[PDB]
């Protein structure tokens, strides 16, 4: 039976860390893509092109860990 | 005298109880149980301490001279304008409670807490064999008892400013409205404020008890674990340190009481 | 640790030496002091108006 | 409504009350209200917005200073 | 019984660190557009637009996570 | 038995992380509020409401943790 | 039983957590307070009015912790 | 018996996480209170009053907590 | 046996706790690349290169761990 | 009697978690008294005074962590 | 089971705990990389060479873990 | 354990944190009370200079 | 077997969360250090004396516990 | 035999332990380095100094640490 049952806090765990993870990287770089918009606000547009620029790597391992776990939650269950 | 050292520890944590429905000594090993049994130690302790500062205070406030004052005056009156000098920076009212309040608090819980430096079984060793008593702990603020006492007290003159200068209407509109200022959060606002009505004096009250519990408790702890001629390496940095935190420890009960009943009505 | 009757016997010597000394310990005392402070300021006000 | 004055060191360049300017300070662009704190700080050069009471705008070309 | 009993405390894992991070996270980014809102009052819709944008960014994976600890403890129960 | 005292277990940590979260991202954010307010004093008013809108997404995620933590208290 | 000896556990937990938002949260927003009374101590009766307006935001939840970790510890046993 | 073992650890718990809560608070907020009494010398009673302010706020639940914690290990264990 | 779940919770620590790193370290990384680039925004291909240059070194042990992550529960569970 | 190893336990995570609050408050404390001398080193005296008188308070709790830690460790088991 | 399974437990808290490490201590050492970059955009070369040498310090405890971790799943288990 | 030794060890630290005392803590506050009463006898000096 | 056992695993929490209190503490200190001297290079052997104050203080509880959990390995055993 | 296969769970937990805190200990003073570099160029040889003067202090604790946990892994298990 644990089997089943454990498989879920296993996931549990995942899906906590990986939201802490993206929720504070991604909050540090907007706070500090909100600043420099607020000194330079001509700047928006490459600042913005920028911050898409990095986000996508800070998202990078969050993700893998985020599908491990709607994985585990739902394909071995 | 067959003293294991986890047994010499544990008979100095017992209080001199005695028994108010037969005026009898609770013996140590087996604690009798009701609400009335007085911890008969540290109330003595603790009225002696006050009787001396209120006698010392008092020999010298039937006297003082406005001439160069004399080398003990000049100590009292010190203290005197130092409480004189926080209150008037923490308190603009016109009640002529407060200063005195502020000077028994500080005084009082100052002399209680120097007792923490005496060597710990010179009077529980007197009070053993010469008097015959079972058991005597000498640190009034150590225990648990008079601590919450003094932050009651506190706390009933919190209730009575807040109501007197502001009035019920005034008092039910913070503890409501505030802080979320909709009358939608009136419920759970209701808690927040009155939860952290209730912080105040329990918390007032645990910052002296656990401070002083447990600077005592290594007294005994050094007293008992290291060999005589290894104790004072370890203890004597220990009491210079208390030194500190007996004066903060009154000093911050002083200071936050002060602010508590200040704040309270303004 | 273990809450005792003894929270009530203190609340009695607590607001005893609050009273007494509120009213005989503070009052006589701090009158001295300023009865020094309003001397010497009052003093040196004199000569400082005498002088002009 | 707050007195803003804009002097060189030779001539006076403008003078009376003020809603609001905005300058580019050295740290970045910045807006100061009535009110604000005390502030020190060099400014770039460029264009300082005024806005005059009743919302009149105009803008004076300064060449850098202190605020 | 004894299978339950552990469910909910999968649950509590995901939920716990979830609120963590989201909370975290947009208090940092709300922290810094205020202060720029503080430089500037003029820009202060311009920047509340851009600190609306990259929220959304800010609590995605955070988000997920409710949705499962949801899930698991009202569903798989 | 064994059943319940596990489900106060888990109920006090959601309720003990949700406090740690709501706790520190709005002090966080408090005191930027308040040193923006030492800043533009005028202001005040205007800014109060937005600390407030970001509050309310900051408090988001720890009140939903809040009601399953008493879901899970005691409506099981 | 084992019911008094996990209970006391998990009101430690919840207690333990809820001291550590609160103390935090409320260390940051004085620090903050003080830093601006040390520019200008004229703002002291408006900042530290404004202080306990937030603090009594900063506070709600931490005392929902220990509102219910004082039950269980004392109600529930 | 089994009861000792876990009342120890439940304080222990409870009064570590306290003293990290009592201490970190503290440290921040008399960080902010030094450099403030180093920028402006002569105004250090006035920030010293309110750093108390402050710090009699911030040490409120880690104290009842560590009571607490106390009163598990000398009264209940 | 039973033996196989105790895997896939030792991956998800591993993994999780290199999601966490590798998070944060880039996002304090890129708060300060955005931080120059507003200074000197002329000077952007060559911070994004030195950004780069040293963001190589922060994932790299994430991304051991990463590995060693997957490896665990592909091939060994 | 298994009593023992687990007081020990108790004992090694109250010193534990003492030794991480009073280590970093007084680092966060000691560095902003030591940016203070920088900047007047002729007051290091009078603020040598202020932060002996918090740091007084710094050891609180984290202190009184230690002495029962050590009770324990040596009065109990 | 309680052979092979937990000593993939302790490589994965090894080399979760040493990830962790080594990339926060490297974004907070690059971020004052690139400030530096930014604030002297000539010295780049020299202040880089000077990230070299601190950060093969950084980077040396943690790799300890990550070589440790690596012989005890495949040597050890 | 004996309890002799004990008492001996508590006195030796006793004697040692006396010690510290006297030349640490003591001269501090009567420094004090002696420029408090050098500052009142001259702030009293103060009012005979302006009698004069 | 598992009384010897344990005390190992207490010794191992002791000794880690020391080396974290520790290391972090005089870390921050250090760098607060490394920022007065490089404003005034000239008062660095002012600034060293009381930084050595400083890092007594800092370790020195860290150190206590160190000593007892190389006590609990040895001595106890 | 599971006595020994968790001490290599106990070595774990203590060298990551010790090595978060040293990376990141010696992470925040090489930034304080990088940026005391970066104000006096002129000056790198003497703050290089110091830095690896305090670098020995903060890594102490950590070190001894590594060597216990080799110990534990090797000689004991």
């Amino acid at each position: 039976n644990l089997n089943m049952d454990l498989l879920y806090m296993a996931a549990a765990v995942m899906m906590g860390l990986a939201a802490i993870g993206a929720a504070i990287g991604i909050g540090i770089l907007g706070g500090k893509f909100l600043e420099g918009a607020a000194r330079q606000p001509d700047l928006i547009p490459l600042l913005r092109t920028q911050f898409f620029i990095v986000m996508g790597l800070v998202d990078a391992i969050p993700m893998i860990a985020v599908g491990l776990g709607l994985y585990v939650m739902f394909a071995v269950a | 005298e067959n003293m294991t050292p986890q047994d010499y520890i544990g008979h100095h944590l017992n209080n001199l109880q005695l028994d108010l429905r037969t005026f009898s000594l609770v013996d140590p090993q087996n604690p009798p149980a009701t609400f009335w049994t007085i911890n008969i130690d540290s109330m003595f302790f603790s009225v002696v301490l006050g009787l001396l500062f209120l006698v010392l205070f008092r020999s010298v406030a039937k006297k003082a001279t406005s001439g160069v004052p004399g080398k003990f005056q000049t100590a009292i009156e010190l203290v005197i304008g130092f409480v004189n000098g926080s209150v008037k920076d923490m308190y603009h009212g016109k009640s002529k409670l407060i200063a005195p309040l502020a000077l028994t608090i500080f005084v009082w819980v100052f002399l209680m807490n120097l007792m923490d430096l005496l060597p710990i079984d010179l009077l529980p060793y007197i009070a053993e064999h010469v008097l015959g008593l079972p058991a005597l702990r000498v640190v009034p603020s150590a225990d648990v008892n008079v601590t919450l006492s003094m932050a009651l007290g506190v706390f009933i003159l919190i209730l009575f400013y807040s109501i007197k200068m502001k009035g019920i209407g005034g008092f039910t509109k913070e503890l409501t409205l505030q802080p979320f200022n909709h009358w939608a959060f009136i419920p759970v606002n209701l808690i927040l404020e009155g939860v952290s009505l209730l912080s105040k004096p329990v918390s007032l009250g645990l910052r002296l008890f656990g401070n002083m519990y447990a600077g005592e408790l290594i007294f005994i702890l050094i007293a008992g674990l290291l060999p005589w001629w290894s104790q004072w390496i370890l203890n004597v940095p220990w009491a210079i340190f208390h030194i500190l935190i007996i004066t903060l420890q009154a000093f911050i009960f002083m200071v936050l009481t002060i602010v508590y009943l200040s704040m309270a009505s303004e | 640790m273990n809450l005792n009757a003894t929270i009530l016997g203190q609340a009695i010597a607590f607001v005893l030496f609050v009273l007494f000394c509120m009213k005989y310990v503070w009052p006589p005392l701090m009158a001295a002091i300023e009865k020094r402070q309003k001397e010497i300021a009052d003093g040196l006000a004199s000569a400082e108006r005498a002088h002009k | 409504t707050y007195h803003l004055d804009v002097v060189s060191a030779e001539q006076q360049m403008f003078s009376g009350l003020v809603e609001k300017i905005q300058v580019t300070g050295s740290e970045g662009e910045l807006g100061i209200y009535p009110g604000h704190a005390p502030l020190l700080t060099a400014i770039k050069p460029g264009m300082i917005r005024i806005v005059k009471q009743h919302g009149h705008e105009e803008f004076i070309y300064l060449s850098g200073g202190i605020l």
